[PDB]
């Protein structure tokens, strides 16, 4: 209470003379770790050079000076890009199109700089919808740097600044982007100390530079006060709004003076004052203060450049004022051309005007003589808007019947690309015949669709809600689904409505949730070490229990029996110790969990063996069964079809049941009886083992591989290898792996994952955790999953009829070579690019009637961290260099890894199968935690990164694709997937339809089993 | 008219009171096996 | 459960409504119809072949069949709904429609002219009002119980 | 060892000295079931749990004389050229593999540099695949988990099945051919060699550093004797059967 009082008279006398809201909203918001950068022009630049071919030729002439000056300021690469998509134009026969990239390629070559050229503006308050905004994306379009503030930084915000910068953005321009508040002199601070003093963080081995340095030759303190009438806090607004306008903004005209004072003399700060009968009066107030004050010190006069517009009235931030005043003869104007107007006063000839003494320019075309009032124009906007606004009814159709979830049809793939009869055979041939992924976002429908529109349809949200417990069909009182929770009729026309918010809360990149069913506290590295002599309490025991108890003791004890309870009594003298470990917590590790409530049993799986085996088994199991049930596949009938021994399984598990040896040890440990045959299903081959021994019983080779980062993809490689060999020809080929307390633990200990402090710090969404390719990466966020991939040669599929999803060109993997130093990168996987045109890959490529410049799509491994990525980006720009790609084709960059994290050993399964649906859709997905791209991969002349969802339809055919998974321990892996129509294309004309129509018929069905198995009964994984 | 309380209380407090003169009073206790 | 929507909605109209050739306590002159709960019956089938096969899973849309001699009359009535759903011909069915035909073949009114399900119940389903079968000559003497 | 133990104590809790954020965490789950008091001296604060808490005081047995196949007692790999930092800091498993493969060329007249100079890198291969993968390592990775003592951060990257051989070729060969590590717990060497041969033969290689190996600890045996599926010394004892 002594301290209490005089704070309570501070708070209460701050509550009378200031007001209750002072703290929070004078409370600093400013942290230098969340400021964004936002200059990446190039990227964006060759994704609109491919946006503007996937557009008609008739939006192009209307748009033609536009567009053509929009590429003034770009690098040579786009240039080059320009000039291959101007060829392509020619070849396809646009001459509107040719002459359009023809102009952007020659502008792109053009080196001076923007007219905004090598000045650093300052603009505050820039929201969306307002001057501020349009004045930022002037600058932009001059090409100047731009650090504009703001209340907050979220995810809205962030978009629109990301495609505002993308939208208006030419030459040089880069913008800066903080988060301050303009009510706070801290922050205001921290902003003119951290636009002069340099910023370079500096990480542990070393440093990184972000801010060399700048001087803002020109300021905008277009912050507006408050948008707010919620307070009734005028007695205190009209002090708030003075201070927020004048003090503050003379205060930072001080601190953004004084920075480039001393570095640089006669290098004068220029500034642009907002003034807006009354309004223009409190303006003119406002202006002599600050005036008053440049004809008063003398300091500011070679130092500040003050200078102001008498702004007019602007129609945005509404049509009826506009007609009142175009009837009164005023003459106003928009954003755009008020900005024009208002930064024309920016050059050389104005500020030598305004040199000697400050200018008064009025931007008024009309509202400068006081003809009509504010109040009077006030009046009948209100009193016409409420006979406007006010009324809004409804003209309902009469029909009004409510829709429900499509009944399961085919797939809808893009228009095929076109090349001649292959004469190659189907012999020779090892097409992808199936496969399925269990990951972050369950299996591989929703996750595709996720990836693509990032909202579930009806059936993706039925199937998760199905998987992960929210749904269950009973019929008892009425055939139906049940909610768990209390069980009502759910109505199919509302399921998206009411389950799609609680299935992505349930689904994705998000907080480890423990569905383990055991305390956090009982794995953690930490220390605790005490000795103690004092008196040992027991419970009863048998004699023969406290002799073994005391069997190591007795030379640092002494023995006494206790009748009572029937033992012997351990008390050991000074020097001993006693554990007692605490365990603590590295609390909210994001990583890439299955969805929570995942049941396996709901998939057929028995609850026994849901118990008693690994969950990685259980997830090898639902893997396998969903990808022969989404072939319309069974082993049975390859069994009908092929010899019991040509059938093979290479499911090469990631590390092995790490969640397996865990509890296993906890278990020992504990008491915690352990499954005496555990230890037999612990290692890493049993889950495959248990796999072929319940589900497909294949007689084939069993080679189980492991690479901690690749194990899918070079169990895969072996796959292709065995078909080639002739030793199988059906490979159930895939890998899984596990995020435990321990990996988490250790991956974090390394440093080179995604560790929550340092990105909560940075202010980056628990989401966005695994940012590729982006400048603020530091680290992969961990996950779970994998899955398994069926592969077959031409002849079983052929005479088979089964459905080929890609045709696998190319499969292999690599390593590093000597290098003893660790952190030295590895370049490995250039082997397959010996020769050029005569190597291995080139030559697989061809004999499958693909050119190097025919592959188009490259789905990276980009794991996320500072170092795999730049790295990664020349490997396969010396790939494709050594292919002979031709200068300046373009090569989407397909990033799955920012969607499902890093499952260790299963990502490649996830690569495989995004690659495959990329392929039959025709779109390219795109990596939406993607801000901006990192200043050292502008070296790259053909790489494209999509940051909004491609839909290449019949405009642009995507013929082949390259996988890449650079493992943990100088291990890779290369697989190129050619389309499906290469295997159509490989056999005679006079079968092509019939086996069409088999595999449609084999998808739909599989797809409606799928659908009857949600809905009806008959469960997958019969067991007989 | 429960009262195994107080004579439960009293029993643990005297028992508590000559572990607490034992342990310095160096009167080893116990320092018998069974041999037989 | 392996029927086409057109297919099923020309199986029921086919079983109620066959050739028009039904004598025996028809609702009126120029309704087709044996009984209102048919018609009814009729026109859900046709809603939910509407609300399956469109193209939208949100938002409710435009239905045809306003309760007029487009609907009355059955065999136009399918005409109408297969002239904008042209696939209705090929997707089979979605495996919650089952359900919901038994369900709705089990309405209170005239019962059902059929067996929708063979199971446990199957003389219930067949013997359920099967004597007013030998008052119309739409049938044959053999096949209906006397 | 696999033991239960499971008392509940409701007697005073003795401490050490510590700071009040390491005290306040400790308190963190229990203030719900304890009282807190403070005590000036050790700037600490005292949680004292009331009855139904239970303190974990794991008594570990011993499967006395088992017998197994270990390597011979006091093998120094070291006296092979490893140098001793890196035998400490890498599992023994890749130590094994190294001392394995330099013994192989060795013996073999041959040197990896030899094979560089008449091949490509890239057409020798290395497929050695460990069994299950630095038991040994997982097992002490837990217990100085558990202890608190301090593992090298880096021992979880070097426990992984795949990185002892992928250490072995940064270290020895540095070759750039596939890496296929594979694992079948009983034949996973000859699983390697099979998939080695298939390599040479599908022309991917032509010298292809192919085996495979796999450790003992105590979590093996010890399961191994609960499934019952080893000898379990006490019955070949009662035989009468020499170790």
């Amino acid at each position: 209470a002594l301290p209490a009082a005089p704070d309570s008279e501070l708070i209460d006398l701050v509550t009378a003379e200031l007001g209750a809201d002072w703290p929070r909203l004078v409370a600093p918001v400013f942290d230098p770790k969340k400021a964004v950068v936002f200059d990446d022009r190039w990227a964006s630049a060759r994704e609109d050079l491919v946006k503007l071919w996937l557009t008609d030729e008739g939006d192009i002439d209307a748009d033609w000076p536009r567009l053509a000056e929009r590429f003034e300021g770009a690098g040579h690469v786009v240039a080059t890009q320009a000039t291959w998509w101007q060829g392509k134009s020619l070849a396809a026969g646009r001459q509107i199109h040719a002459s359009l990239y023809g102009r952007i390629a020659a502008g792109a070559e053009n080196p001076e700089p923007g007219r905004y050229g090598g000045e650093v503006a300052v603009v505050t308050g820039a929201s969306k919808g307002s001057i501020a905004a349009s004045v930022v994306a002037r600058l932009l379009d001059g090409g100047a740097t731009v650090i504009a503030t703001t209340s907050k930084l979220d995810e809205e915000r962030l978009a629109f600044y990301r495609t505002l910068y993308r939208d208006h953005a030419r030459y040089g321009a880069a913008l800066w982007l903080v988060a301050a508040n303009m009510a706070s002199y801290s922050d205001v601070d921290a902003l003119v100390e951290w636009i002069g003093t340099e910023q370079t963080e500096s990480l542990g081995p070393q440093s990184i530079h972000i801010k060399d340095a700048q001087t803002p030759t020109l300021l905008f303190p277009f912050a507006a006060p408050r948008v707010v009438g919620d307070l009734s806090e005028a007695g205190s607004r009209a002090e708030m709004e003075m201070k927020v306008l004048l003090w503050a903004v003379q205060r930072l005209i001080g601190g953004l003076s004084t920075i480039g004072a001393e570095r640089d003399i006669a290098s004068r700060l220029h500034v642009v004052l907002p003034g807006s009968d009354g309004a223009y009066g409190e303006a003119k107030s406002a202006l002599d203060a600050v005036v008053s004050r440049w004809h008063a010190e003398s300091s500011w006069a070679a130092r500040v450049s003050l200078a102001h517009a008498l702004i007019g009235w602007t129609r945005g931030t509404n049509d009826a004022i506009v007609a009142a005043v175009e009837e009164a003869g005023v003459t106003t104007y928009s954003t755009d051309e008020m900005a024009a107007l208002l930064l024309d006063l920016c050059d050389a000839e104005s500020k030598v005007a305004a040199a000697r003494s400050p200018i008064k320019a009025d931007l008024t075309g009309g509202l400068a003589e006081a003809n009509l009032d504010m109040a009077e124009l006030a009046a009948k906007a209100r009193e016409q808007m409420s006979a406007a606004a006010a009324v809004d009814e409804d003209a309902e159709a009469p029909g009004a019947i409510a829709a429900l979830p499509s009944p399961p049809r085919g797939f809808t793939p893009a228009p095929p690309p076109q090349w001649d009869d292959l004469d190659v055979d189907p012999a020779d041939l090892v097409v992808i015949v199936g496969g399925a992924e269990i990951g972050p976002y369950g299996s591989s429908r929703t996750r595709f669709e996720m990836e693509v529109e990032n909202e579930l349809s009806a059936a993706g949200v039925l199937e998760l809600a199905w998987t992960t417990g929210l749904i269950r069909w009973e019929d008892d009182p009425q055939p139906g689904w049940y909610d768990t929770e209390s069980g009502e009729m759910v109505d199919e026309s509302e399921l998206v409505q009411r389950y799609h918010d609680a299935v992505v809360q349930r689904v994705g990149i998000r907080e480890f949730v423990d569905d383990g069913a055991i305390d956090p506290d009982h794995a953690s590295p930490l220390l605790v070490s005490v000795f103690l002599e004092k008196d040992f309490a027991f419970v009863v025991s048998s004699e023969a229990d406290a002799r073994a108890f005391v069997e190591f003791d007795p030379e640092h004890t002494v023995i006494r029996p206790v009748p009572d309870s029937t033992d012997w009594q351990v008390i050991r003298k000074a020097g001993t110790e006693i554990r007692v470990p605490r365990k603590t917590k590295l609390s909210r590790v994001v990583g890439g969990q299955i969805p929570t409530g995942f049941d396996p049993t709901v998939w057929g799986i028995s609850a026994d063996m849901a118990g008693s085996i690994d969950r990685l088994a259980v997830w090898n199991m639902v893997a396998t069964v969903d990808a022969f049930l989404s072939s319309g596949f069974s082993p049975a009938e390859v069994m009908r079809y092929v010899h019991p021994s040509l059938v093979a399984n290479t499911q090469g598990t990631g590390m092995g049941g790490g969640t397996s040896m865990q509890t296993m040890y906890h278990g020992n440990l504990l008491g915690r009886n352990k499954p005496n045959d555990i230890f037999q299903e612990v290692l890493p081959n049993i889950i495959a083992a248990h796999v072929v021994q319940s589900y497909v019983g294949s007689y084939g080779a069993m080679i189980h591989p492991v690479a901690a980062c690749a194990t899918a993809a070079v169990s895969v490689e072996e796959g292709v290898d065995k078909i080639r060999l002739g030793k199988a020809q059906l490979v159930v080929a895939g890998g899984l792996d596990d995020l435990t307390l321990e990996g988490i633990i250790g991956f974090g200990d390394m440093a080179a994952t995604a560790d929550t402090s340092m990105m909560c710090g940075r202010g980056i969404h628990d989401s966005k955790f695994s940012r590729p390719n982006d400048r603020r990466r530091l680290g992969f966020v961990e996950a779970q999953g994998g899955g398994t991939i069926l592969l077959a040669r031409g002849d079983l599929a052929l005479r088979m009829g089964l459905p080929v999803l890609a045709v696998v060109a190319f499969a292999q993997s690599f390593g590093d070579g000597v290098h003893t130093s660790i952190p030295a990168p590895g370049l490995g996987a250039l082997g397959a690019g010996r020769g050029g045109k005569d190597s291995p890959l080139a030559r697989a490529l061809a004999k499958l009637g693909v050119a190097a410049d025919d592959v188009a799509v490259i789905s990276k491994h980009d794991t996320s961290t500072l170092a795999n990525d730049p790295n990664e980006t020349e490997l396969h720009e010396r790939l494709a260099d050594a292919l002979g790609r031709s200068e300046g084709a373009p090569l989407f960059v397909v990033s799955q890894k920012s969607l499902t994290g890093h499952a260790k050993g299963g990502a490649a399964v996830f690569q495989m199968m995004g690659l495959c649906q990329i392929l039959r859709d025709g779109v390219i997905p795109p990596n939406r935690s993607l801000d901006c791209v990192d200043d050292e991969l502008a070296g790259s002349a053909h790489f494209v990164w999509v940051r909004d969802t491609l839909r290449l339809g019949g405009k642009f055919p995507l013929k082949a694709g390259m996988l890449t998974s650079l493992g943990f321990g100088h291990v890779s892996g290369l697989v190129a997937l050619v389309h499906p129509q290469a295997f159509i294309a490989s056999l005679d004309p006079a079968q092509r339809a019939d086996y069409q129509r088999r595999a449609d018929a084999r998808l739909l069905a599989g797809q409606r089993r799928l659908a009857s198995a949600i809905a009806g009964g008959a469960p997958m994984y019969q067991r007989p | 008219a429960a009262a195994l309380s107080e004579f439960t209380d009293q029993i643990t407090g005297r028992e508590g009171v000559l572990a607490s003169a034992a342990r310095l009073v160096l009167g080893q206790l116990g320092l018998d096996d069974p041999v037989n | 459960a392996d029927m086409t929507y057109l297919q099923w909605l020309r199986r029921y109209v086919e079983l109620a409504i066959g050739e028009g050739n039904s004598t025996a306590d028809t609702a009126s002159v120029g309704s087709p119809w044996l009984a209102d709960t048919w018609r009814d019956r009729f026109e859900q089938m046709l809603q939910r072949a509407e609300a399956r096969l469109h193209p939208q899973d949100f938002g409710p849309i435009q239905t045809l069949f306003t309760d007029a001699g487009l609907l009355d009359n059955p065999q136009q009535a399918i005409a109408a709904l297969l002239a904008r759903y042209p696939d209705a011909e090929t997707v089979q069915l979605h495996p919650a429609d089952v359900p919901f035909f038994v369900t709705l073949c089990k309405t209170l009114g005239k019962p059902v002219n059929f067996v929708p399900v063979i199971d446990q119940d199957v003389r219930r389903w067949w013997r359920s009002d099967s004597l007013w079968q030998a008052h119309d000559a739409r049938y044959d003497a053999d096949a209906v119980c006397i």
